[PDB]
């Protein structure tokens, strides 16, 4: 019955305790595109784009 | 503390006190 | 069975743990019973404390029948099972018990927001991302900080909103998430705002990154005023990044310098830029 | 005999504890990356020299 | 024999040398991977922790 009444988002029930952030992140989670690799993408996207301008020029 | 100073000035004892690695590359 | 149970319960054990898994085997007893409500009232009498409790769990000089309720085994396995059974609002009320006890962890900010969002409460989850960012300082902040801004510019909040929540994400930043953090700024500043507005933010994330990453902050703020105006606009970046930048640096500025004024023609200056290159 | 006279200079212009220093130096620069790579790994050996005693230690309290 | 030759004060010392290198092992296997350490360690933090440190 644990886990249809748990909703283990806070409980781990193979270690016997709470959920470990540590181990598990909730960044790996999410359906959307979060703040960290985004702005990564910018700095890509800058770059490649910089050697298109400079390889233009040349 | 007084009369116990003046006993240790005169059992003061004459008889115990006399008068007169790494390499250099790294540093 | 559910007596000497009790009288379980009543054993002082000498780990706080023990008790621990006393108090979940009991709820764990009811929810296999089918009793899900009378698991409920069992473990909040578990975590039975008046609202102004602050005993320290490790201290091992009090007994753990009152040391028990800060632990935090009982708390996430009682909120899973209350949002498992239980409506929103009991739900809203066990992590506002969590939040008043001051054992909340990041992980929990994440939870109720998602438990919200989840349920379609957009604005509660960003009330609770911020209290969180209020609880904890900034090295532990960032993560609050990466996921409220990002579903902060999903919802798409008003304008002047999202301006003073950068703002008070920029406040007392790190370089180390600084770079992030203005790179965001300037980025919602052109998407969905003014293009000047994204120079001037550019201009201090140069001034206000580590001194690491400085020279690609000047190096994306020279390709976006490239892409954005005039190449005329871009000198006083370059003469700004000579004169704030170490040797190296500077001299890679320089030499880029040197290499717009030659594709620009005007070669006196460019050479002027050399001689103060070789210089250094 | 160079050490003790090591403050002279030489016929271009250079002092003897300068050259002496660089040449130093220049060996440091050389030899200092495969020290912190066998550093690195020796304190990772010690390291795994502790998991061993530990795992010994409780195989040892398992097995009676 | 083998309990009564090793001390219970040893055992928990010797436990305690296990928990320090274990972290000193996971945190070298983190920062050789790429990962911050003390960032995933900030995801697991209370906020009496927090507010101490701070
Ligand atoms: C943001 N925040 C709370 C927080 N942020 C931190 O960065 C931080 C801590 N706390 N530290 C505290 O010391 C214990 C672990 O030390 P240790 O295993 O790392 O060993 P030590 O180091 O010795 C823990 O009790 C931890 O609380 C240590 N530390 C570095």
């Amino acid at each position: 019955p644990v886990l249809q009444h748990l909703s283990l988002r806070n409980y781990d029930p193979v270690t016997r305790g709470p959920k470990l952030g540590f181990e598990a992140p909730p960044t790996e989670n999410l359906n959307t595109l979060t703040l960290e690799e985004k702005a990564a993408a910018l700095e890509a996207e800058a770059r490649r784009k910089a050697q298109e301008e400079q390889e233009a020029a040349a | 503390e007084i009369a116990r100073n003046e006993w240790q000035r005169a059992h003061f004892d004459p008889k115990k006190q006399q008068v007169g690695g790494p390499s250099a590359s790294l540093q | 069975a559910r007596i000497i149970m009790e009288k379980a319960v009543k054993v002082p054990f000498k780990s706080v743990n023990e008790l621990a898994d006393m108090w979940i085997e009991w709820a764990e007893m009811e929810l296999r019973n089918k009793n899900f409500d009378e698991a409920v009232r069992i473990m909040a009498k578990a975590t039975q404390a008046p609202k102004r409790s602050t005993v320290d769990y490790f201290d091992e000089s009090l007994s753990p029948q009152q040391r028990v309720h800060k632990s935090w085994k009982l708390w996430s396995f009682y909120v899973d099972l209350v949002e498992s059974t239980s409506s929103l609002e009991e739900t809203r009320k066990i992590y506002e018990r969590i939040f008043e006890l001051r054992i909340a962890t990041p992980q929990t900010v994440v939870n109720y927001a998602n438990l919200l969002e989840e349920h379609h409460y957009y604005e509660e989850s960003f009330k609770i991302y911020e209290r969180g960012l209020d609880l904890f300082s900034y090295p532990v902040a960032f993560e609050l900080w990466n996921l409220y801004l990002t579903k902060a510019v999903d919802r798409k909040i008003s304008i002047e909103r999202l301006r003073d929540l950068f703002e008070q994400a920029i406040t007392d930043c790190p370089p180390k998430f600084a770079k992030v953090l203005y790179l965001m700024y300037g980025n919602l500043e052109e998407e969905r705002g003014l293009a000047r507005h994204a120079m001037r933010i550019y201009e201090r994330a140069t001034r206000a990154v580590a001194d690491e990453d400085r020279a690609d902050m000047f190096n994306f703020y020279i390709t976006k005023s490239a892409s954005n105006f005039g190449l005329a606009s871009t000198r006083p970046i370059y003469e700004r990044a000579i004169a704030t930048l170490p040797d190296n640096e500077a001299r890679d500025m320089c030499l880029k310098f040197a290499d717009m004024e030659k594709r620009l023609g005007e070669i006196d200056r460019a050479r002027a830029i050399y001689g103060h290159a070789s210089q250094f | 005999p160079e050490e003790e006279q090591g403050s002279s200079r030489n016929l271009d212009g250079r002092r003897l504890r300068t050259v002496t220093e660089a040449k130093a130096l220049a060996e440091y620069l050389a030899i200092k990356p495969e020290m912190e790579k066998r550093e690195k790994e020796a304190r990772r050996k010690r390291w795994q020299e502790i998991i061993e005693m530990t795992e010994r230690k409780q195989e040892e309290i398992r097995n009676g | 024999s083998q309990r009564l030759a090793t001390d219970p004060s040893q055992l928990t010392a010797l436990s305690r040398k296990h928990a320090i290198a274990a972290h000193k092992l996971l945190k070298a296997e983190i920062e050789d991977a790429g990962g911050d350490f003390e960032r995933k360690r900030a995801w697991d933090w209370t906020v009496e922790e927090a507010e101490r440190w701070d």
